[PDB]
RNA sequence: AUGGAGAGUUUGAUCCUGGCUCAGGAUGAACGCUGGCGGCGUGCCUAAUACAUGCAAGUCGAGCGAACGUUAGCGGCGGACGGGUGAGUAACACGUGGAUAACCUACCUAUAAGACUGGGAUAACUUCGGGAAACCGUAGCUAAUACCGGAUAAUAUAGUGAAAGACACUUAUAGAUGGAUCCGCGCUGCAUUAGCUAGUUGGUAAGGUAACGGCUUACCAAGGCAACGAUGCAUAGCCGACCUGAGAGGGUGAUCGGCCACACUGGAACUGAGACACGGUCCAGACUCCUACGGGAGGCAGCAGUAGGGAAUCUUCCGCAAUGGGCGAAAGC
RNA sequence: CUAAUCAGAAAGCCACGGCUAACUACGUGCCAGCAGCCGCGGUAAUACGUAGGUGGCAAGCGUUAUCCGGAAUUAUUGGGCGU
């Protein structure tokens, strides 16, 4: 802890990288490189709909969802929810981040969100996987 | 509003008055503050005189009168 | 070429505006630098009118005349006509 | 006077720079074409941008050759280059911008289209 | 778009910058090229431009200080 | 110095830890929801996009050549315009003091030398004309406080221009304007870049910018460097703003910019009361294009709106009335 | 803009236990499935589908992500040596 070779030779800080890196982005097609964007709002349009089976923390079964981002790379999602909507090829407002328990990917479906409405099969969320006009 | 009395030493000269002067201060860093002393060189020049090999002088911040060259003065402490 | 400016930070509820010294080519809004203070054209809020204009009354034999409707301000004061 | 593997320098702005004639439809036998004839070649010198890319096979027609063209009062006329303008396969350019001046000669091929946009025409 | 008058001032401005900077093109063409070469040149014949360049240096655009670096090296230059 | 109590983290366990997810918000923060109304405010932050056009500092004279100051454009203006920003530079571009032994100037205000003598040309009326138009040819022009001899005008210690309505002209001179000739600290990172650029050291030029001077050139010797960042070198505004600390200030500086890089493009003969000029002036380029194909030269980094990219990303509602720039002895824009 | 003035409703709140602050359960028999770090349904989800609300609220519900004291995980104030 000595302050001579602190002006001839520095320290650094910690390390840590930043979530979701392949996220908060923009593709281009006309100069061809992204953009470092971190935007509010985002949509996504469908490739498939994407299920793997071996779970062990839950033991249950719930599929996700494989939706691409902007031109020719893997970008992969899920559906945290009771709410199966068997549908694909939309048009939406992301979520960022991932939920827990689920490796790699990062980006999700707001309540609504342009594309349907919601598993219909609620009333008592009010705020939960589609739920709109719920009398409180 | 004058102009001062810089000063300093000599180190190496060149045909015909390529003269010079040290120039030097006691100050430190922002950061982490040590009394590290450190200099910058500067641009005088005589007819020949002012050189190296020993010319403990003064400088000054005048119009240069000058090629990129700047100081008028050599007020001196002593020669080898 | 010298106009007069104001300053603004946050009020009106009553016609005000300032005193000092700008360019001519430019907004009501300019840059002061010895601030002799505000006024108040709004008959109304008269503990407003604290202008101490010394180096703007110094134009009279410099660069100064009334202009741009801002004689009234100037027409009850009388430190002019000095040539 | 065209004939077979020729490059050409091509005059429009659809995104090429030159071509190479690959045959000079007309008949079973033609060999060589003067001005106001059509010929298939392919880009082998492109620009970044544009509709037409290197290594298509597209069609055009050759305007001011390096050869003379004899009139009917016994006037000639001969440029320092041969260049070509490329067509959409319905007698129309698929630019929009002519480099250069051009023959009287396409008026009589049916291509009004592609002498009202060339600056000259001799 | 007031172009309409000074589309042309500028050329109005240049001839008469250009032709009276000519006609010293002719007033350095005779003193100053022969106040060495011996010739009659020192007398009448630099002080034409006296008036001359008088006539140029009534005027903002015409040199002003430079005017005192023209008439310091014709009429000093003994 | 109006001073620092966060959710849970160890193996199995008290214990010395270990930082994570995480918090609340604050963001030009809004998207589904929900859509009582508003005081006032900001929204091409999607793309400093290609264009439905024009759009914009503008008109006039008891001082001047058409008519009962109308009808000029001389002259003045403008042109570098308001506005648009943070596409482009490690740079005196930026906040402050500052040698001026690196600087001066009409616009703001008083003036002051006087107001003498001059010739006479150019816009319009176009005067006369070819021809898709309009582009171009003949070509006296008629004046102008003017295109304009000459006297001394001031720095020889010997430099010239003034052609005033009425009971408004040109100069010796000025206070001033953006600036700044420039000084200084303002003036970031990349050690996967030290044997140092031939001008590295600085003196010595006919030269010249309101401005000293390797600034091109003027003369000669480099080890000037030298293991200390020579130099290369990557974003390239700064600075009143905002969330904010207890305080050092610490960062982003967008509504808000007071200063500067920047108007299709490379320039550009030009010029200016202030230059290579966002609807100027020419000639090279590739653009939606207008043209008997005279060949036109235009692009809303200035309000809109069009195909749009679009988390949202706005009213072509009106037209000078809140300030007069400019024109004008003036009423007026 | 009192203005006589009728009654011209202030959408709807989240998880719904305990921390981030929340209340209990039929649906549920591991079939769907709860879940801000901790964390839940296999026959009493004091979590879930859904249903009358207490903690915060009424122009407001879950989310969007940026540096701030907090992060004492910069150490200018506030940095280990054998581990």
């Amino acid at each position: 802890p000595t302050i001579n070779q602190l002006v001839r030779k520095p320290r650094q800080s910690k390390i840590k990288k930043s979530d979701s890196p392949a996220l908060n982005k923009g593709f281009n097609s006309k100069k061809k490189k992204f953009t470092d964007l971190n935007s509010p709002q985002k949509r996504g349009v469908c490739t498939r709909v994407g299920t793997m089976t071996p779970k062990k923390p839950n033991s249950a079964l719930r599929k996700y969802a494989r939706v691409r981002l902007s031109n020719n790379i893997e970008i992969n999602a899920y559906i945290p929810g009771i709410g199966h909507n068997l549908q694909e090829h939309s048009v939406v407002l992301v979520r960022g981040g991932r939920v827990k328990d689920l490796p790699g990917v990062r980006y999700h479906i707001v309540r609504g969100a342009l594309d349907t409405s919601g598993v219909d099969g609620r009333r008592q969320g009010r705020s939960l996987y589609g739920t709109k006009k719920p009398k409180n | 509003n004058d102009r001062k009395v810089y000063v300093g030493k000599v180190v190496s000269d060149k045909m015909d008055k390529t003269i010079t002067v040290l120039v030097e201060t006691y100050k430190t860093h922002k950061l982490y503050g040590k009394r590290v002393k450190y200099s910058k060189k500067y641009k005088t020049h005589d007819e020949n005189n002012s050189a190296k090999l020993g010319d403990i002088v003064k400088i000054q911040e005048t119009r240069p009168l000058s090629a990129t060259k700047r100081f008028r003065l050599v007020e001196i402490v002593e020669e080898s | 070429a010298v106009k007069i400016r104001l300053t603004r930070l946050g009020s009106k509820r009553n016609p005000f505006y300032r005193i000092v010294v700008a360019d001519a080519r430019s907004p009501r809004d300019g840059r002061i630098i010895e601030q002799i203070g505000t006024y108040n054209p709004t008959s109304a809020n008269a503990p407003e009118i604290k202008v101490d204009e010394a180096l703007a009354l110094k134009w009279l034999n410099d660069g100064a005349k009334p202009t741009d409707t801002v004689h009234n301000i100037l027409s009850k004061e009388g430190i002019m006509k000095k040539f | 006077m065209i004939q077979q593997e020729t490059r050409l320098k091509v005059a429009d702005n659809s995104g090429a720079r030159e071509v190479l004639t690959i045959k000079v439809l007309g008949g079973s036998g033609r060999k060589t074409a003067n001005i106001g004839d059509v010929i298939v070649c392919t880009v082998k010198n492109a620009t970044p941008g544009g509709v037409v890319k290197k290594g298509d096979v597209v069609k055009a027609v050759i305007v001011r050759t390096k050869s003379g063209v004899r009139r009917n009062d016994g006037s000639y006329i001969k440029f320092d280059e041969n260049a070509c303008v490329i067509i959409r396969d319905d007698k129309g350019p698929r630019g929009t911008r002519i480099f250069g001046p051009v023959a009287r000669e396409l008026r009589e091929g049916n291509f009004m289209k592609i002498v009202s946009l060339a600056p000259e025409v001799l | 778009k007031s172009a309409i008058k000074r589309v042309k001032t500028t050329e109005k401005a240049e001839a008469r910058n250009i032709s009276q900077k000519s006609a010293m093109r002719t007033a350095v063409k005779n003193a100053k090229t022969a106040v060495s070469n011996n010739a009659d040149n020192k007398n009448e014949l630099v002080s034409l431009a006296v008036k001359l360049v008088d006539k140029a240096a009534q005027s903002n655009l015409i040199h002003s200080n430079k005017a005192d670096r023209i008439k310091s090296q014709l009429m000093t230059a003994n």
